[PDB]
């Protein structure tokens, strides 16, 4: 007669690492990393995405003809752009500190756009003849939607002085432009008047743009250049511009509503008509891993990233063999 | 196993004890079994489970990317923003890695340290009563019946 | 006879954590994080901080008149601002290259304040008249104190070509500014000239500002801009102004005196009338606890901040029930 | 606990040894009583002062918060800014928590340890003369005058 | 040490014994010498080399400062650059201090470890035949033939 | 008859450190940290790292005439610089946006020098005489090599309208400057025109400089200042200059050429004639230890960098005494 001291074996086959040794196998295990997502962009807890196609954040603020699809968006959770999207600044230039804009829209959920100028406002210049090759619109010549581009009437610019006054409750963001002609005579031929300026006010702001001459490479057939600036203007406060010519000139500006927690995120996906309560760039996530290794980038209740390729815990004892 | 029980002493696991993760296997005249030593057992998996919430908690404050764009001159913030977040990635790679691999090694061992301590309690029963034959089992001097209730009662002699 | 292997217990009821088990009872306990402020600013080992009550540092440096407290500063141990101070630039603007000043500030513990430019050395023009509503002093209107607000003296606003050697040995911290008006007749007004520009010239400067003309919101019933320049002049190098209006003139510069490590603190607090040998901007710590939890932005032989609620080691063992 | 002494086979501490942190309980005809063994209790103080100082002294290297300000138009730069100094300090309060948790565990552990090496070193000598109670405690053969000296003592038989 | 039985139990180390890190001394009327035991002196040597690796592979992924340049008028991001670098490399040194402090500390408790279970894996077979001196040695009942042979073999009685 | 168990001592001395103990002697110990160096400047892999001795990478890539010796440079591994370089900028000004471009060096190996504007290419003005006493060459005033400092031909400086286009495969480097005067009779003695510009134009370039004048101290012995600028000329792209006087124009630009990882290590030391795997910035490293200590910016197949003065691992156990 005879009494032992014994535990438990299993057909467990799950293996954990230690200091001292690797690849032990447990009767049993916890994996704790994620690994797997389901390879799609996915509404983010019903509220959905914007998700730009082929239009960059500047083709949809400025309102490239090209970006008709985002004319009026509702409220989104995030936003997703191209490594490269294509339709961006169709007449070429540059967008004065964009990166910047591009990390407010950051904390910012919705826009209402609404119009400040009217484009029948225009009085003593020509405002629907400010159109290009280089955003065409239907197979026509056309030109950013929010932005109207100021002509001469009968050969004379005489100076414009505007204002507009922040009645809205909500942060305005306002957009404006100006243009740099290639030669003296492209000065002439738009705005007759040799010598421009562009003078944009504010509480805060003290702008003064003058058009920059050169000749230089076309890029979309165009050696012009358009320059956009933008502000945030406080709620009853006043813009105030002044310009003899080279203004391009807001119709449109954008209050911000309902700004929440979000992000732009880089992908070449596409939209995949399903829910999530937690996204990456590559793919949504749904688990309860407390890690996952898919991609540092992510929104929402997210299980922690880490680069391993491997995560297991021992919690039954070394199986023998 | 710094306990020298599990796969020291006692040679292997018992497909047999599917009751629980230690306990006894008795063998005598009535015949023979296992049963799982519920206390050790229960203690076992507390000990266990305590230990993966704490280690899923510590691991939730953590750095979380966020993307940041910058033009083509300023490639040196730029360079800044990206070795700075991989650097926390890493930092918490290896965080993670090094938990994991140090804390089974205490979960080993500690389930090694329960079978000893469960095994050294019988010893302490039977002390000059049974031969302890040096392979986890006792081999009764006097016929034992399921007298075996009693060693794993606690309460024998 | 018997004789038997045991431990201590007590009557402690403190209790630490471990991996594997909350709140284990022990006989003895090391507490290590200092949980404990005096919610005061104090004086850090005798020296006491800059405290700019409603002053800014733009305020303090240029001497807005509301900031006569800081006309002259002793040496300081670290600087105290609070989130919004009410008097910072009174005459509205803009102050260049603020925060890399605020930065360079942190590194420094008393500047004595020396006159470079003599007001009353302005033969040509008027110094006397270069006031504002926006910076009243006791019930007059009155300017920044150390920059003078050269105007035309009858009618001519003839060129300046001013030039200060440092023949002092410490770096010299010299500030200057210029004045951007509404429209044109605010430009005849006080300078005569239609176009103006000022120049300023030093081993390293090669400036040449320029006034922008806007029409701008009232901040502080003013719609004119100041905006402040500054540089460090080094030892033995020469600083050389040309302007032909909208100048505003040095006529105290900073000597850098005694530059010791040190920081500005943002706190709302005032001054508490206590000494320490550690700050926090909440309140400042005495302990001999290798950690605290109070603020992370400390000064002095300061414990290691970390964000726990609790840190306790073991030292004695288990205490039994 | 790992060793099998503390709230193991030894129930529980004792109020009445104010002494020191292990030592021995004798009762016989002269009477009863406590002493703590100085050499255990000693090495033990070392052991734990030293881990102390030694968690204290690594924790004094420890990223330092220097504050920076950054105007309207660079917010990316402060959000870097941000996002490294609360990086920082999340992997240091990390740090601490668990150095905390993992060394306190090895504390009682030492403990543990501490008092069954002093067991087994009392076991070792009354070999046969003692019967091994199974508590903590071994009753004499042959009654043991204040004999019981020469136990604590390590010279006995 | 944890496990009693280096600089614990059995005094100190032999000088005599170069063949491994564990073993026997046998004496008796042929004489006497020293005997490695090459089973746990293998299972020790590769435990140690393991952990010496997985020490060295862990520390690999780790921070590496990129030399960047700032002017005069950027002094706050250079702060910040410096901050960052200076940040990391104080995480690495106090990681890689740390583990080398922890795991040595795990080194030498694992030998102690190997050093009872094998004295533990003598006493299981020589439980009434020779009595347990109390020092790391057991003295025979009865004279042992270079028997002894058998001892270290696995196989007596 | 007996036998015992026991285990290996030793006659070493080597120690290690524990949590709970310090200076621990053990029978066997594997030192981790790599201490030594060479302390010289070594080829990195066979090949030669780019050493400037007293001259600036600007004083290189402008051509300084004292940096005769980096006229043409072979592929480089790393580069090494001075603290405070001498010959840097012998006359005196800014490079704009040094630093990016130093960064942007970090990613290059090798620099292939080609003529884009033969400097007998001016026909309307005189080219051999943009020289100062600031850039001497043996003996005699000289200029930067690479950029053509031009002056007006018999009185008139006519308009230049100058193009190059990029037919190379390679990533063009283009250097350019302009020059502010101190006066306006040295406007008027070097190119007559009171006001001028030069614009530059590219694919994505938009730029016009302005002569900035202003009295300053003399650095050099000048007071002068020259102001170089830089861009990046993708393939298949066209540079446009434009400019009626202050312009210094590119004689030569540089291919870029095999751009493998690289970095500017600051060092006061010179070369080595050795060669090695891995270098540092006081010497170079030969180790098969997972860390060392010599310094943090290293280059190649190198340890991990700790500030460890020491890291030794127990191997075998306590060493009995
Ligand atoms: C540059 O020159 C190449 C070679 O002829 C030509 O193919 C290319 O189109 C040119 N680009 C521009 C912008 O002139
Ligand atoms: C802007 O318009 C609102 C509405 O009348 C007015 O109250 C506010 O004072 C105005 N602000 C300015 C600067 O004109
Ligand atoms: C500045 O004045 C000092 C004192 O005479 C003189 O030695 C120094 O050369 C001057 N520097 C300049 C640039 O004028």
């Amino acid at each position: 007669d005879q009494i032992c001291i014994g535990y438990h074996a299993n057909n467990s086959t799950e293996q954990v690492d230690t200091i001292m040794e690797k690849n032990v196998t447990v009767t049993h295990a916890q994996d704790i990393l994620e690994k797997k997502h389901n390879g799609k962009l996915c509404d983010l807890d019903g509220v959905k995405p914007l998700i730009l196609r082929d239009c960059s954040v500047a083709g949809w603020l400025l309102g490239n003809p090209m970006c008709d699809e985002f004319i009026n968006v509702p409220e989104w959770s995030y936003i997703v752009e191209k490594a490269n999207p294509v339709n961006d600044l169709c007449y070429p230039g540059d967008f004065n500190d964009y990166e910047e804009l591009k990390h407010l829209l950051s904390r910012i959920n919705h826009f209402e756009k609404i119009q400040i100028i009217p484009k029948s406002s225009w009085s003593s210049h020509e405002a629907s003849l400010g159109v290009s090759s280089a955003c065409p619109y239907q197979g026509k010549s056309s030109f950013f939607r929010n932005v109207v581009w100021l002509i001469k009437k009968n050969s004379t610019y005489p100076t414009i002085k505007r204002s507009y006054n922040n009645t809205n409750q909500e942060d305005l963001l306002v957009l404006w432009g100006i243009h740099h002609p290639n030669d003296a005579a492209d000065q002439t031929k738009l705005y007759q008047n040799p010598t421009t300026y562009i003078s944009v006010g504010t509480s805060t702001l003290n702008q003064r743009l003058v058009p920059r001459i050169a000749t230089r490479s076309k890029v979309n057939g165009q050696s012009g250049r358009m320059e956009f600036f933008w502000t945030i203007l406080k709620p009853n406060d006043a813009i105030n511009f002044e310009s003899n010519g080279n203004f391009i000139a807001p119709e449109y500006a954008y209050k911000i509503v309902k700004k929440g927690d979000s992000t732009i995120m880089k992908s070449e996906l596409e939209y995949g008509n399903c829910n999530t309560k937690c996204q990456t760039p590559m793919g949504a996530i749904n688990s309860s891993m407390p890690f996952h290794n898919i991609h540092p980038l992510t929104i929402g209740e997210c299980p922690k990233y880490v680069k391993s390729n491997r995560l297991v815990l021992a919690t039954g004892l070394r199986n023998s063999p | 196993g710094l306990f020298g029980a599990i796969a020291g002493f006692i040679e292997g696991g018992w497909q047999g004890m599917v009751d629980g993760w230690y306990g006894y296997h008795h063998s005598n005249e009535q015949g023979s079994g296992y049963a799982a030593d519920k206390e050790s057992t229960q203690k076992a998996i507390d000990g266990v489970t305590n230990k993966v919430n704490s280690i899923i908690d510590k691991m939730n404050t953590q750095f979380e990317a966020v993307g940041r764009e910058f033009n083509n001159l300023e490639r040196r913030i730029e360079n800044l923003n990206k070795k700075m977040e991989d650097g926390f990635l890493d930092v918490w790679t290896y965080n993670a890695e090094l938990l994991v691999l140090m804390e089974n090694e205490r979960t080993l061992d500690f389930h090694d340290s329960n079978v000893k301590n469960l095994y050294d309690k019988v010893r302490l029963q039977l002390r000059d009563n049974a031969k302890e034959l040096g392979n986890g089992c006792f081999e009764f001097y006097h016929k034992c019946d399921n007298c075996m209730e009693s060693v794993r009662n606690g309460t024998y002699d």
